[PDB]
């Protein structure tokens, strides 16, 4: 649309299990905050998934917390254009009659 | 805790990451603050003779 | 000639003087690009035994 600058931007919504989900709010089964919080992310190691499974107990409260992220895709617009001149006597008095 | 740290002041909202940020961060009042004509006290006291 | 310059990259528009800038500088498409569920085998091949 007119009157809105020159840029289109959208929103990307990363899923939970994704390496792009680099969030801060994350606490493991032992109730300790970790440097991550997108669970096991995208890795497919049996050991890693086993160690990061959201396993819960009977008397369990603040144990497994996940986090989400968001992304934006900018898109701009530019301008192009050329031209050319031509004299009058370069169109009338000339060999070809359809130079234009 | 997924807060909304002030995006205008620089602190990116907790949901946003990398290079996304918030986009609508202020409501524009679509009504300008315009001024009016300063009054005239001498132009009225003037007859016009054509040329 | 007052020209639009480039407010997004920092250059203030000519009519926007002193402490002012364009206040609608892009467009939100408002249509998020989301991903669907991963294909799930294993799970639908399963019988259930109620407890």
């Amino acid at each position: 649309p007119k009157n809105m600058g020159k840029t289109i931007k959208v929103y990307e919504y990363v899923p939970l299990l994704d390496d792009r989900n680099i969030n801060d709010q994350g606490i493991d089964a032992n109730g300790a905050h970790i440097v991550n919080g997108n669970l096991y992310g995208s890795s497919k190691d049996i050991g890693t998934i086993t160690s990061k499974l959201p396993l819960l107990t009977e008397n369990g409260g603040r144990v497994n917390r996940v986090g989400f992220t968001r992304l934006s895709r900018e898109g701009s617009i530019h301008k192009f254009g050329f031209f050319y001149e031509f004299t009058q006597e370069s169109l009338d008095f000339d060999s070809d009659d359809q130079l234009k | 805790m997924l807060n909304y740290n002030a995006p205008i002041d620089g602190q990116k909202s907790s949901i946003d990451g990398a290079g996304s940020d918030q986009m609508n961060t202020f409501y524009w009042l679509k009504k300008a603050i315009i001024q009016a004509r300063k009054d005239q006290y001498f132009m009225p006291l003037a007859s016009v003779t054509n040329m």
